[PDB]
């Protein structure tokens, strides 16, 4: 079974700039002239969409920015110029021998200048209320880069291991990203307390930055 | 250097009719397939139970190379599982086929000026060939009630026609040369293999 | 209008078995191969084997052959990968492929996929959402714009989506990806922002379709009190 071994695993590359993806194999896949490698394209929650096949040769409806080359053992994937829509995983596949095997793919991330998160708070609603569960929502809208911290804060406390964050997948237009994070507490838990705050540190932002409110509109 | 003659079968002057279509027994030899790999020509090449890249590592008690002539529209009728004129009345290939076929336009040698007439297949049959039947009757097809007696009239036809390969013709309309090698595994000794 | 079309997502029982289907269209089924590659939640893809549609001749991965019996239906121009014997390690996207098999072209090249199918391995039962309203707040213009939202609770399994205003707002949405609860079950929030004056002029509907539990909410959002 050839192994076929993709490096950078991640990558970041600003827009104009050149993405460089390899692809090594644990055999020569090369047969009377060709090489046998073909890449794919996946965007979250997508099909692979091919984009080279025999290595070099680009699949008709693809940008020429797409480019591939190699021989042997090593196959290169080159976009230039990277643009925003690029934002996918990318994976090399061999076909000179069965089984035919793919790699573990590379991701691709957009480089942007940095932009600040948008900060919201969001109480638990009264329906959810007679649940007996309160979740209580920060969300931090279009921000780069990745790297957030969001701490929760309730009657000043800070609280830790009651939350969970979800991040979208970066935007294929503004390459900003978006996250929330969701407080968890029963009822009873959130009625003993008054002050819910969550505090948002991040590169853009010249100091942390808290939204709050107080139980039942005080 | 007793290498397997598939030169004399991919490169042989005169190609048939497919209706008429010719097969190569080809045993106790030594098949060179870089001659086929290194050639520019096909536009199809296409394996069943078998990889393309694997066939000079393996080994076959026989071979069975049969060529003919069809145009390149109906290429695609040389597989597998295929229904229309030529594989239902002319060539069939069995769903369990075990080989691999080859095909290349000859538009330079089969089409002439006025049109060469001389390649046929069969538009008429009472039933479907069976896989690897060979059928070269020139009997009038009875298309109706009546009996024909010989002699083609009202629904009475020849069963065979023409093709028109005209050098000017579309691509789908260009004659293409055909090669269809069968790899036969029985439980004897094997007597063709490629440089293992 | 080449078309490879696979259901969704599965829900099947550990140790049960899975049929799914693979519609073609818009070329003639029976003269390219077709494929079948799994892919484990963030993870690359792996061959299960393929199926030449006239005949039906397969060939498989050998890691697949006791899994895995890929099935045509020539009339019907669809192709069907079974699976036997279900485990979590199953529980994966299936995609469905054509290839035309020429040495001189495409060669094993899959020009065209489905979409995949989604199957979850679980003994659990199905569970509709509970959309409660993340209300915008009565301050106004903070980042210039309000936000609001839809908080998806307590659903099993994937998927749900959520479209707001019935697909008319569609700039400004986030749609998070789902988190498995400690609980075992599901749960996602969709958000938009929108301009604070509109608060009172316009008003914003949020679409939960919970298609395994044949469960669609309509939760109108309003700012509180
Ligand atoms: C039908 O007829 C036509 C016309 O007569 C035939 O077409 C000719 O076919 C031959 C090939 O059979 C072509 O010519 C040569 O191909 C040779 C193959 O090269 C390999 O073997 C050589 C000796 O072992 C060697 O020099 C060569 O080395 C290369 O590969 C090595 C390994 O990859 C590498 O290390 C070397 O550095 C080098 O790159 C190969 O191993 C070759 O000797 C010649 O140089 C030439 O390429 C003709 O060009 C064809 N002519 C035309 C007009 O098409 C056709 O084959 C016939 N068909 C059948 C089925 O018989």
């Amino acid at each position: 079974d050839i192994v076929l071994t993709q490096s950078p695993v991640s990558l970041a590359v600003s827009l104009g700039q050149r993405a460089t993806i390899s692809c090594r194999a644990s055999e020569s896949v090369d047969f009377y002239g060709n090489s046998f490698i073909y890449w794919y394209q996946q965007k979250p929650g997508q099909a692979p969409k091919l984009l080279i096949y025999r290595a070099s040769n680009l699949e008709s409806g693809i940008p020429a920015r797409f480019s591939g080359s190699g021989s042997r053992t090593d196959f290169t994937l080159t976009i230039h110029p990277v643009e925003a829509d690029d934002v996918a995983t990318y994976y090399c596949q061999q076909s000179i021998e069965d089984p035919r095997t793919f790699g573990g793919g590379t991701k691709l991330e957009i480089k942007r200048t940095v932009a600040a998160p948008s900060v919201f708070i969001f109480p638990p609603s009264d329906e959810q209320l007679k649940s007996g569960t309160a979740s209580v929502v920060c969300l931090l809208n279009n921000f780069y880069p990745r790297e957030a911290k969001v701490q929760w804060k309730v009657d000043n406390a800070l609280q830790s291991g009651n939350s969970q964050e979800s991040v979208t997948e970066q935007d294929s237009k503004d390459s900003t990203y978006s996250l929330s994070s969701t407080l968890t507490l029963s009822k009873a838990d959130y009625e003993k307390h008054k002050v819910y705050a969550c505090e948002v540190t991040h590169q853009g932002l010249s100091s942390p930055v808290t939204k709050s409110f107080n139980r039942g509109e005080c | 250097t007793n290498l397997c003659p598939f030169g004399e079968v991919f490169n042989a002057t005169r190609f048939a009719s497919v209706y008429a279509w010719n097969r190569k027994r080809i045993s106790n030899c030594v098949a060179d397939y870089s001659v086929l790999y290194n050639s520019a020509s096909f536009s199809t090449f296409k394996c069943y139970g078998v990889s393309p890249t694997k066939l000079n590592d393996l080994c076959f008690t026989n071979v069975y190379a049969d060529s003919f002539v069809i145009r390149g529209d109906e290429v695609r009728q040389i597989a597998p599982g295929q229904t229309g004129k030529i594989a239902d009345y002319n060539y069939k290939l069995p769903d369990d086929f075990t080989g691999c076929v080859i095909a290349w336009n000859s538009n330079n040698l089969d089409s002439k000026v006025g049109g060469n007439y001389n390649y046929l297949y069969r538009l008429f049959r009472k039933s479907n060939l069976k896989p690897f039947e060979r059928d070269i009757s020139t009997e009038i097809y009875q298309a109706g009630s009546t009996p024909c007696n010989g002699v083609e009239g009202f629904n009475c036809y020849f069963p065979l026609q023409s093709y028109g390969f005209q050098p000017t013709n579309g691509v789908g309309y260009q004659p293409y040369r055909v090669v269809v090698l069968s790899f036969e595994l029985l439980h004897a000794p094997a007597t063709v293999c490629g440089p293992k | 209008q080449v078309q490879l079309q696979q259901p969704g997502a599965e829900l099947v029982k550990p140790g049960a078995s899975v049929k799914m289907s693979c519609k073609a269209s818009g070329y003639t089924f029976i003269t390219y191969w077709i494929t079948w590659v799994k892919q484990r939640p963030g993870q690359g893809l792996e061959w299960i084997g393929d199926i030449y549609p006239g005949g039906g001749r397969t060939n498989y991965n050998e890691k697949f052959k006791s899994k895995a019996t890929l099935t045509v239906d020539t009339s019907s121009s669809t192709a069907y990968m079974q699976l036997r014997s279900l485990t979590s390690e199953d529980s994966a996207v299936y995609y469905c492929a054509r290839y035309d098999g020429n040495y001189v072209g495409y060669y094993y090249a899959m020009d065209y996929w489905g979409q995949g199918t989604s199957v979850t391995v679980s003994s659990a039962s199905t569970k509709g959402p509970s959309v409660f309203p993340l209300a915008p707040s009565s301050k106004s213009t903070s980042g210039g714009t309000a936000a609001l939202g839809c908080l998806v609770k307590d659903y099993f399994p994937e998927p749900v989506t959520v479209s707001w205003n019935s697909g008319a707002l569609t700039s400004g949405v986030h749609t998070f990806p789902a988190v498995l609860q400690s609980s075992g079950l599901y749960s996602l929030s969709s958000v938009v922002t929108v301009p604070s004056s509109s608060l009172g002029t316009q008003t914003y509907i949020c679409n939960v379709n919970h298609k395994p539990s044949n469960t669609k909410v309509d939760k109108r959002v309003e700012p509180k009190s």
